[PDB]
């Protein structure tokens, strides 16, 4: 009938041109948002050698590899 | 192990050898110490007519209510 398909596809083109948000904002905050607790763990770690006086190289650290190098 | 000369090298004796002079027990913090104090130093001084008094360089918030001189 040619009018029905025509609907479909100006359907098809309503839908498939979505607008994406700039969800970017999303995953730079939540990567960001593990950084500061694995650099904040890390601040007892740092206060405790220092209060006791230690070297830097007697300042034993649990650190271990993350997927971030932050 | 004596006044003259003591097993710590941050302790020191000041024996006096005059009725004139006073009595002091000087200690110095070091090693396992805090890093913010670890150049200050806290003595016990006694004058000669029998008076013990304590005094020291740390920062006051530092200071308990014992040593506030």
């Amino acid at each position: 009938t040619l009018i029905e398909l025509m609907i479909v596809v100006a359907i098809i083109g309503i839908l498939a041109a979505i607008a994406i948000p700039q969800y970017q904002n999303y995953i730079a905050k939540s990567q960001v948002s593990r950084v500061m607790s694995e650099t904040g763990s890390l601040k007892t770690v740092i206060e405790t050698c220092i209060l006791d006086g230690k070297t830097a190289a007697n300042c034993e650290l649990g650190w271990t590899n993350s997927n971030l190098l932050g | 192990s004596t006044a003259a000369v003591t097993g710590q090298t941050g302790l020191t004796i000041t024996y006096p050898a005059s009725a004139t002079e006073s009595a002091a027990i000087q200690g110095t913090f070091g090693n396992s110490a805090a890093i913010k104090i670890k150049n200050q130093t806290l003595t016990w001084t006694r004058t000669p007519e029998g008076a013990w008094s304590c005094a020291t360089t740390v920062e006051a918030k530092f200071k308990p209510a014992g040593c506030a001189s």
